[PDB]
């Protein structure tokens, strides 16, 4: 579908592959990423970054690039070798609604 | 950095002294000191807009690249002193702190 | 504060900050710069802007909102230098600096 | 013949500036002559001048704009009716005439900021 290999102790770019159509700002959107275990790497709430629900293993080694919507994961480990999915809801006043969900595989060459 | 301002200036008969403080990327913050050494007034402004200084302050500045025209009001005799014009270069990074040697405002002379 | 890291390893540039008036990275602006006033990373009003990030630091850093520190990845033989953390408090009246700490970086080859 | 005066001075709103010009006095009854100068860009000219004993009032016959008094080592001068343009380095020269020996002393001038009428 779209697998990306990164070396041990290097960095990995988990793209969101999103493709804004109804041109929206990260403010009227909620973005976060997760792995095979429904763990959370990074979150982008209504514009800012909320770490309230971030797993310890991802904390302090990831970085959102609102430009390409991607998310670099730093100092890759021999356990990160896995599948990650990018999600994007649309916090409407009516309530949040999912508008995007893309998957990416991660092979960590040692 | 490098802040420089007028060598010397003489407030008018009503107490209005205005010098030109210039520094060497968009949101600058000029803090007016005074030689002890204490704070007269201060503000944060975009690249080329009017300064603010709270609203009950005694300064009134405008700005346009490199420099900013300050205008201290309601001055008297005792005010006279070395008014140092400090300039910080806030967001966006990198920071930068430049300080002038202050312009000597001579007012010791009310109506 | 001096901290040593090895060549091609990572380095932890602390900010040393210690939130007193408990604030969120929203009503604050945080960045780091080196011996040349270049920029590593920037955390604007809560987000992470790269608009003014130097090439050499781009794609090799990361914020740890937890310890207000900042890991600098894949260290080079040039990174050996002096870095300083800064924090402004973007109030309504205007941004005001509220903290600035320095750190030395020795890259052991 | 060191002559030194106030660093800087500012005339009042009416044009009344007054400085203190002090020199190294003479150990014997004596006649001093204070002359007040003034430099523009550099054109140096005479404002006024008086000859006074040891410790009495300056009699500015000049009828000029000067009224000074004296008392050992220094004489208080008072130039009047100043305006905005007057403002300048008013040098205060001091000569020590009769009895001998002579002695010419000059100050670096007190800066009188006046540039500010009512």
């Amino acid at each position: 579908m779209l697998k990306i290999q990164a070396y041990f102790n290097e960095t990995a770019d988990l793209p969101c592959q999103f493709a804004n159509s109804q041109n929206q700002s990260l403010s009227e959107l909620v973005v976060f990423w997760q792995d095979q275990e429904n763990l959370v790497l990074n979150e982008v709430y209504l514009g800012k970054e909320k770490f309230d629900s971030v797993h310890s293993k991802y904390m302090g080694r990831t970085s959102f690039d609102s430009d390409s919507w991607t998310l670099r994961l730093h100092n890759l480990q021999i356990k990160d070798k896995g599948l990650y999915q990018c999600i994007i809801h649309h916090k409407k006043p009516t309530g949040m609604i999912r508008i995007h969900q893309m998957n990416s595989e991660l092979s960590v060459l040692a | 950095m490098h802040v420089a301002q007028p060598a010397v200036v003489l407030a008018s008969s009503r107490g209005i002294a205005s010098f030109v403080c210039e520094y060497a990327a968009t949101e600058v913050r000029v803090t007016v000191l005074r030689q002890q050494v204490t704070e007269v007034c201060a503000a944060t402004y975009m690249m080329g807009n009017e300064l603010t200084f709270l609203d009950d302050s005694i300064c009134t500045g405008t700005s346009s690249g490199n420099q900013v025209n300050l205008t201290i009001q309601g001055l008297r005799a005792m005010d006279t002193g070395l008014y140092i014009c400090k300039v910080e270069l806030m967001y966006p990074p990198p920071y930068y702190l430049g300080i002038g040697n202050g312009t000597q405002i001579y007012v010791i002379d009310p109506e």
